[PDB]
RNA sequence: ACACCCAGCCGCAA
């Protein structure tokens, strides 16, 4: 999907900050050995990731279409949330964890889509603004 | 025929507390009118809040703006959960906050934030006056033996709210600190870390308090929410302009003057510049230089003039900016991003540069020369628009024609395309909104 | 500047209202040009 | 439609917050009873926005699907965003 | 109801609704006097 | 925790300037006595004033605004007369303002100067001060200025003209020590009129234990009040207000207890 | 047709951007006291309005 | 073959008055050249025998300490259009930013940039009909239709104003009421929000030869925080606060300055020259000669003039130490004070406020009217809707098109679309082309539209309403 | 226009030092010095006298409206 | 036209002022020059449409 | 046209109370003078003198607005000693201070004057 | 219980 190496993109909620702010809220320490085994992470990704829904459905039609909207944070979310990153350098705790789950399906939650809310205007807007500057 | 029975509608004044919205044209964006609560001031004026003025495209230099009061339950309501500047903090345009600190707090901050300052009781003690979030204990100063000091960083500390995780870089951040060792001691105070709501190194400047993705003002509304940034922005506006009326920020003669030595090695740049220009165009009469391929032989002579003549302005503001001092406020609010820039530093104080017309140089208005007192066929640096002085040393009369030249292109073109924006603006948004 | 039954070919601007707010004003409004332009080339 | 096939977003967005609010609230100011004690205050607004917050609001929201077909959602089943 | 004249100043009141006119100078520019009722300025 | 022991020394006490020299005080008070001097020292000034007859070039306003910004002596009498708001007298009487008579025509060639000794008061003891004369319009021939104006008494917080002083300047810390300014180059700054150093020494060294003090005043009245009697007045007047202080906070404990 | 017409028009200088009661202008003047939802307002415009 | 008389005779009248322009930038010198046509002050000297609509003048003109060969030329001395003033170019409290100004009340007060607006209006009795003619006499309570709530008794017997009396806003300032074809009171009102002072008043014989008068309506004005300042080099501003003598700084002697401007004014738009102005109006000040300030010398430049300020006795850059008028404290950085010539603007505060609340409305339109001294509407044009379209306040956008600006009740016929007459006390719905009776529906929908609706309807266009 | 009474930073009186600056300006003085010797040593009142021009001579070359 | 400063002054007309301006029905016009095209002056142009 | 009469910098018309003490619930021991129709000339003396009081932890003032002549000023000490009564305090050894001032620029004049 | 009709033009504000 991405050629040139262009690994800045643009994803819903900024999951270093808030793997960053599990660490700093519950006190845990880096040097010590943590407790959390790894399936607990590998299906805390799995059944997270059931419950970020797009494509609302059943059938194979909106399963694929599901997919492919939530594959790019899902892509994501899976390399960022590995068991091996989180035994050496995130070294969260068990209820960390749980809590990290929580607050990213709050945050996916509140950063989906608005219906009802007015695209074209604000694209027209948005896009023309840097029109007066190239003076 | 004054008594009030259920169901009345009664027409008062509009008195504080009440919503309503401001406008200025050209309304190009969405921030560009929104809503506001009214406090009730003496005078003749709006009266409205100083980082504001980075939605509303504005300047306090004769600005004049619209007013519109809702009268409606519906109305009312509706906009103070819509069009409120506190909920609406980042723009949906580029996802970051056009909420941004600007023009006098950003080069206070910075002045503010650095290890240098440290505030006795009575200063700290000020300080902590006028804030809102304040939880009512004084912190544990940083200095206590022989006498208590605070540095300022506690102090953005106890204005940063909740728990807020952060790392941005400083403007001047040395390339090679990160490679090398003391890439978490920063020996220049760089590497902006804020860690539990607690400031722990950096200087903040424009790329971690204005409007920049990432910033400190975007975290903080993506965790605390709309009303905490709203107070976070009241309480850095109230404490550092107070900080400010005690410690203060100027400009003048002092800041703009260089060294001897400095307007030496500016002089022996120009000169040699010159002589480079003379030797290349000595060259080009007696039919030498060989023309780049795909380009004209006067298309080559133009690009490489311009190339020798953009070097040496680039040597003379890189000389120019290595000269300034750290009390220099020139070079303090070009560092904070509050206003100005290097190139408006090096234009002041060593080199005003090459001047352009349409892209190309000076024409030729007359028999193939640019003025009457130059010579015919001439393309020397002087003759055809380069200004070898500065806005300090004065200019000389056709320098000054060209930099007239300049300023005069540099208003039409914003006076004519305008035009263009406009209909653009138009076009699209009308095609554009219906779709939901 | 014409006929009045013309003023469709007629120019138009001649003989403005002289400024008097100020003496630099009004010597500027004395001698003062203007171009019988409705492109950025004339405004050079 | 019946209690199930009923599929929309449960997220009750803001502009319909703004609506209800709006709505509701008006319904105060035309001295409609109010669902939930109050604590002396009088701004219409502020006892809205607390009934709101207490997700007592007497008020269906009729949503219109693109397909034509009307979809009603209450308040209590639709969960505050903020 | 009393006036005053463009040069020579008399005092030449009209009462009539006559043509302006004065029987020592004539000229037709007539100015009114400063009435004695009482107004006050503050020197704020 | 209580008060300190400040000490004056004057070095100079002409008719129009006055340097005090205060030592042993925190920097808040001296900065409260110079506001004093130039917000909230009572004086004699003309603010009602009315116009009969005024035929100058110079209109109505002009002249309301020189005689308006005239100064007036009230070197005893200021004390006594009150506010006119706080008189129960009604409009104005004499004991709560003072009456200024301006009657003047100009019948000759050269030009008439309309100046501040033609002003007529009706109690001796105020006067606009030529005991050169100010100016305050000049009348060709057949041009005339009648009017009557109304002194009340004021201080600088309403306006200008109730301001007694000229200028005052305050000096703390001439020769620098504290490091209240940080000099980029300090050899550049020209050394202060009480500085104490020689010519080679630049800034004072160090003092980490220190503390604003010394500090020098240049006040400087308009004529309208001695400049020895205005310090005076400043500090009864704020003496006053922080008694008024002291009855309000006092009622104000005794109504919550 | 020139009353159908564009700017000043009926249309688009009359109808679909057009004048509204309950409205203010005025020129604009720094406060940083005030909070950044708050603004100030002059009195004889809170009068009229 | 030939050499210039003088090179500082490129520059044109408004661009001569600006002191060293080569240091400035040239969009600055462009908009200072703009803005010199606004500064206000003295402008002719036979100001009071003249009379002419929106004049102003000036208290206190001074010709300025830094000034050029040439505006001498142009007589600028003789009339000049502004005060010099010490200025501190410093950020104070907050009240200067985005190029705002802090000015002193106690300066302001001593008539510092106060000015007088003169102002004049003009009627005549323009004879039309056979009885139909209007004559200048006191309006009485019950001959004549053209009520208002305004002092009528302010005039004399002839039907004019007295000169030197006080009138507020809405007052009648000349009364003339013109015979119906008993009277109609067709006489002129002050314009709202002028409080000013009548000055002088004549009559006269127009060209065609009836009775003609002018008025002139003087009114000071105290500079409010909302007036437009500038400098000689392009330094738009408008007065932010202010403050008292005793909240500013001052100096160690005693001066306080007159009007600070942010020093965020300089980088950006580049004004250099400002600083060489205010260093050259110090050092002349201090001096005592008038400073030569011509564009193109080279035996003036920043450091002579520096070497001069240094020899009598202050830094030779120009800063100076101030002391804060709140706390006392010495400010920590040096502020840069001296002397400079700036102007007042014609654009004034109170001629620029308005209100409007369910004022006057247009005849055709249906509408608020256009502009402040119509007592109209602001306007909220196509990109305002389009804001709250990006927004998504429907309501909002809605009340403000159709129940604050026009709206209207329509009567509609159900069978077919066209607009149907209806008889409101009668009750008889009744619409024609259809003879039905009992369908005629309510339409709330605004006037705007009413009359589009029927501009189409009489270009044989049939929009229809299909309620239904 | 006219001299005003005071100066507009300070407030030192300035109506009544105009005739004597033409005085001493007609008796051979330089501006300093005769500005030195009204005890004008602030330079914010040594701006007041430099920097007025009169007009009030321009004015009172027209005749009166009333008598 | 060669009236001196005393009688301008003594006519109640200013002598700081220029002129140059007509006055039609009481309103001071000016008019400001307009440019045009050179006559009998043989130029060359290039249209690159 | 919205210019305020310059009366009611100083002036208290009727409806308003000079002194209005509120008590903070944020820490312990805590008051909030809220002196009216006062500029900073009052609350720089009040600081200063207050933070002269050794058994005073938080002692500032602040103004809310330039224009609404207000002052407020939050006092904080010891859990021994009221916040009134220190206030209190600090003013009536600052009328000893403004009138022992007084005398001795009185007897600095008299010496003076021969 | 308010009074001023509109077109056109020009200058000017951000
Ligand atoms: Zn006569
Ligand atoms: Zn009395
Ligand atoms: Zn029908
Ligand atoms: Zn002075």
């Amino acid at each position: 999907i991405f050629p040139t190496g262009d690994s800045k993109v643009v994803l819903p909620c900024n999951l270093l900050r808030m793997i960053w702010n599990a660490q700093k809220i519950f006190h845990i320490n880096p040097r010590l050995p943590s407790d959390l085994h790894p399936i607990k992470v590998v299906e805390g990704v799995k059944e997270l990731s059931k419950k970020l829904v797009i494509v609302n459905g059943d059938d194979p039609l909106s399963r694929q279409a599901q997919e492919n909207a939530t594959l790019l944070f899902n892509i994501h979310l899976r390399s960022t949330l590995c068991s091996r990153r989180m035994a050496e350098e995130f070294r969260l705790s068990g209820e960390a964890f749980d809590w990290l789950l929580g607050e990213i399906e709050s945050k996916f939650n509140q950063a989906i889509a608005h219906p009802g809310e007015m695209v074209g205007a604000l694209a027209a807007q948005s896009l023309g603004e840097p029109a007066t500057q190239m003076t | 025929d004054l008594h009030l029975q259920t169901g009345y509608k009664v027409e008062r004044h509009m008195c504080d507390g009440d919503i309503v919205i401001f406008n200025r044209q050209p309304t190009l964006h969405k921030m560009s009118m929104m809503g506001h609560r009214v406090r009730i001031l003496p005078w003749s004026t709006f009266r409205l809040n100083l980082s504001v003025t980075t939605p509303y495209n504005a300047d306090f230099d004769g600005d004049e703006m619209n007013l519109h009061l809702p009268q409606s339950l519906e109305t009312r309501a509706e906009i103070q959960e819509l069009a409120m500047v506190p909920r609406m903090i980042v723009t949906p345009q580029s996802n970051r906050p056009v909420m941004g600190i600007v023009q006098d707090t950003l080069t206070a901050v910075r002045k503010f934030t650095k290890r240098d300052v440290f505030l006795e009781r009575g200063e700290v003690m000020n300080l902590l006056m006028f804030l809102s979030t304040w939880d009512g204990k004084v912190p544990q100063p940083a200095i206590l033996k022989p006498r208590p000091l605070w540095t300022g960083k506690q102090i953005f500390s106890l204005i940063i709210p909740g728990h807020i995780n952060c790392i941005r870089t400083h403007s001047t951040h040395p390339d090679d600190e990160d490679s090398g060792p003391y890439k978490h001691i920063s020996p220049g105070d760089t590497k902006v870390v804020v860690e539990n709501g607690e400031l722990i190194m950096g200087i903040l400047c424009k790329k971690s308090l204005g409007t920049s993705a990432g910033s400190l003002v975007h975290i903080s509304y993506l965790e605390m929410g709309h009303d905490i940034t709203r107070l976070f922005y009241s309480n850095i506006q109230t404490v550092i302009n107070n900080w400010l009326l005690i410690e203060g920020h100027t400009i003048g003669i002092g800041d703009s003057i260089a060294d001897s030595k400095t307007y030496q090695d500016i002089q022996n740049t120009i000169k040699k510049a010159k002589q480079d220009v003379i030797e290349v165009i000595e060259k080009a009469h007696n039919n030498e230089l060989e023309p780049t391929p795909g380009n004209t032989l006067r298309q080559t002579f133009e690009n490489q003039v311009n190339r020798i003549l953009n070097d040496a302005r680039d040597k003379t503001g890189s000389s120019a900016q290595k000269s300034l001092s750290e009390y220099n406020n020139f070079k303090s609010m070009v560092v904070s991003g509050a206003k100005g820039s290097k190139i408006n530093i090096s234009q002041v104080i060593a080199v005003v540069g090459q001047q352009n017309v349409e892209g190309k140089r000076i024409p030729f208005g007359f028999k193939h020369r640019t003025l009457p007192h130059f010579i015919k066929d001439d393309y020397g640096p002087e003759s055809r628009g380069f200004v070898e002085n500065s806005y300090l040393a004065g200019l000389t009369p056709t320098e000054f024609f060209f930099h007239a030249m300049g300023g005069r292109e540099g208003l039409i073109d914003t006076a004519v395309k305008t035009a263009e924006t406009g209909y653009i603006q138009r076009r699209l948004i009308k095609s554009m909104e219906s779709v939901m | 500047w014409g006929d009045q039954k013309k003023a469709h070919q007629a120019r138009a601007g001649v003989s403005q209202v002289l400024n008097r707010l100020t003496f630099a004003s009004t010597l500027s409004h004395l001698r003062r040009l203007n171009s019988p332009i409705g492109l950025a080339k004339p405004r050079q | 439609q019946a209690n199930q096939k009923r599929i929309t977003t449960p997220y009750m967005t803001k502009y319909e917050r703004a609506r209800v609010l709006g709505t509701r609230a008006l319904q105060i100011a035309m001295c409609a009873p109010v669902m939930v004690e109050l604590e002396g205050e009088t701004d219409p607004l502020l006892i809205a926005m607390k009934e709101l917050k207490a997700r007592k609001i007497p008020i269906i929201i009729r949503r219109y699907l693109p397909d034509g077909s009307y979809e009603d959602w209450g308040v209590d089943e639709l969960i505050i965003s903020d | 109801m009393i006036y005053i004249c463009g040069e020579c100043h008399t005092e030449n009141e009209i009462k009539s609704r006559d043509p302006i006119r004065c029987r020592e100078c004539g000229y037709r520019i007539m100015y009114k006097k400063r009435t004695k009722r009482l107004v006050v300025f503050d020197a704020r | 925790p209580y008060a300190n022991q400040p000490t004056v020394r004057i070095t100079e006490l002409t008719d129009e300037n006055v340097k005090f020299i205060i030592e042993n005080t925190d920097l808040a008070v001296a900065n409260s006595i110079r506001r004093v001097f130039i917000a909230e020292v009572p004086i004699i000034a003309i603010d009602w004033v009315q116009i009969d007859a005024n035929s100058s070039v110079l209109h109505d306003e002009f002249i309301a605004h020189r005689l308006g910004l005239i100064p007036l002596t009230s070197d005893d009498i200021v004390d006594k007369l009150q506010y006119s708001r706080d008189c129960t007298c009604e409009e104005f009487c004499p004991e709560c303002s003072v009456e200024f008579t301006l009657d003047v025509r100009c019948n000759e060639d050269q030009t008439r100067h309309v100046t501040s000794r033609d002003l007529i008061s009706n109690s001796p003891r105020v006067i606009p001060v030529t005991s050169d004369d100010i100016l305050i319009v000049k009348l060709r021939k057949g041009q005339e200025l009648r009017l009557r104006a109304y002194a009340k008494k004021g201080f600088g917080k309403e306006h200008a003209k109730w301001n007694p002083t000229a200028g005052v300047a305050f000096e703390y810390d001439p020769d620098n020590a504290l490091r209240h300014t940080v000099y980029p180059k300090p050899e550049e700054w020209p050394k202060s009129e009480y500085s104490e150093l020689d010519e080679d020494e630049s800034q004072a060294p160090y003092d980490p234990n220190g503390k604003p003090e010394r500090f020098y005043y240049n006040v400087e009245s308009c004529g309208s009040l001695r400049p020895e009697t205005i310090v005076l007045s400043a500090l009864s007047g704020l003496k006053k207000k922080l008694s008024d202080l002291q009855t309000q906070l006092s009622h104000e404990i005794q109504s919550d207890v | 047709k020139q009353r159908l017409k564009g700017k000043e028009g009926r249309v688009r200088g009359n109808l679909m951007g057009k004048r509204v009661d309950f409205s203010a202008r005025t020129v604009i003047t720094p406060d940083p006291n005030l909070s950044i939802d708050q603004v100030g307002v002059p009195r004889s415009i809170a009068a009229n309005m | 073959t030939h050499c210039e008389i003088h090179p500082s005779m490129i520059l044109g009248v408004c661009a001569s008055i600006i002191p060293f322009p080569d240091h400035n930038q040239s969009p600055r010198n462009t908009y200072q050249s703009a803005m010199g046509k606004q500064a206000m002050g003295v402008y002719i000297t036979n100001f009071h025998v003249r009379m002419d609509t929106l004049a102003h003048v000036l208290y206190y003109p001074q010709k300025p300490l830094v000034t050029t060969r040439s505006m001498e030329y142009l007589r600028f001395r003789e009339l000049p259009a502004g005060i010099n003033s010490i200025v501190a170019i410093a950020s104070y409290t907050g009240y200067n930013q985005e190029d705002s100004v802090i000015m002193n009340r106690s300066a302001v007060d001593r008539g510092f940039f106060r000015s007088v607006f003169y102002r004049s209006y003009k009627e005549q009795e323009s004879k039309k009909g056979f009885d139909q003619e209007e004559v200048f006499e006191k309006p009485t309570r019950e001959t004549c239709q053209g009520m208002r709530h305004a002092i009528y008794d302010k005039l004399d017997d002839d039907g004019l104003i007295a000169p030197g009396v006080r009138v507020s806003g809405d007052d009648v300032i000349i009364g003339k009421t013109v015979t119906l074809p008993t009277k109609r009171d067709c006489s002129t009102f002050l314009r709202t929000s002028e409080t000013g002072i009548v000055d002088q008043v004549m009559v006269t014989l127009n060209q065609e030869g009836y009775k003609f008068c002018k008025i002139r309506v003087r009114s000071v004005r105290i500079p409010q925080i909302g007036d437009k300042f500038a400098s000689r080099h392009g330094q738009k501003g408008t007065c932010g606060i202010q403050y008292r003598q005793e909240d500013m700084p001052f100096t160690c002697e005693g001066i306080t300055p007159d009007i600070i401007i942010n020093p965020h004014a300089i980088p950006s738009r580049m004004t250099i020259g400002h600083l060489i102005e205010c260093l050259q109006g110090k050092v002349s000040a201090n001096k005592g000669e008038i400073g030569d300030a011509t564009p193109f010398n080279d035996a003036v430049n920043v450091q002579k003039i520096s070497n001069l300020l240094s020899d009598y006795g202050y830094h030779l850059r120009g800063n100076e130490v101030l002391y804060n008028g709140f706390t006392g404290r010495k400010i920590t950085s040096q502020i840069f004070i001296g002397p400079t010539y700036y102007q007042r603007l014609k654009h004034m505060v109170d001629d620029k406020i308005h209100s409007r609340a369910r004022g006057p409305i247009q005849i055709l339109n249906r509408q608020p009217m256009e502009g402040r001294s119509r007592d109209g509407g602001l306007r909220f044009g196509e990109m305002e809707r389009d804001c709250q379209i990006a927004h998504g306040a429907a309501q909002f956008l809605r009340e403000r098109l159709f129940e604050a600006s026009d709206p209207y009740q329509v009567h509609v016929c159900n069978l077919c679309g066209i607009m149907a007459i209806a008889n409101t006390r009668t009750h008889t719905y009744e619409c024609r082309g259809c003879r039905n009776k009992t369908q005629i529906s309510l339409v709330r929908m605004p006037y705007a539209c009413k009359l589009l609706f029927q501009e189409l309807m009489s270009m044989s266009i049939a929009p229809r309403m299909m309620s239904v | 226009m006219i001299i005003p009474v005071r100066c507009f930073t300070c407030g030192k009186i300035v109506g009544n030092k105009w005739e004597a600056y033409l005085g001493l300006l007609q008796a051979e003085y330089t501006e300093g010095d005769a500005l030195d010797a009204l005890g004008l040593k602030r330079y914010c009142c040594r701006r007041m006298l430099l920097a007025h021009v009169d007009l009030i001579e321009k004015l009172l070359n027209y005749a009166p409206l009333e008598k | 036209n060669g009236l001196t400063d005393r009688d301008l002054c003594e006519l109640n007309e200013c002598p700081l002022d220029p002129g140059g301006y007509f006055i039609i029905n009481g309103s001071e016009k000016v008019l400001i020059a307009q440019e045009k095209m050179a006559t009998n002056t043989v130029y060359v142009f290039a249209k690159k449409d | 046209m919205n210019a305020p009469p310059a009366f009611e910098s100083f002036l208290l018309f009727e409806g308003e109370k000079k002194i209005t003490i509120n008590k903070d619930t944020k820490v312990p021991n805590a008051c909030l003078f809220t002196i009216n129709k006062e500029d900073h000339t009052l609350g720089n003396i009040i600081k200063s003198q207050l933070l002269k009081d050794p058994q005073v932890l938080f002692a500032g003032y602040k103004v809310p607005h330039p224009l609404e002549h207000k002052i407020i000023i939050r006092v904080q000490t010891t859990p021994d000693y009221s916040p009134q009564e220190a206030f209190t305090n600090a003013i009536t050894d600052l009328i000893s201070e403004l009138s022992l001032l007084e005398e001795r620029f009185r007897v600095a004049i008299k010496d003076k004057q021969e």
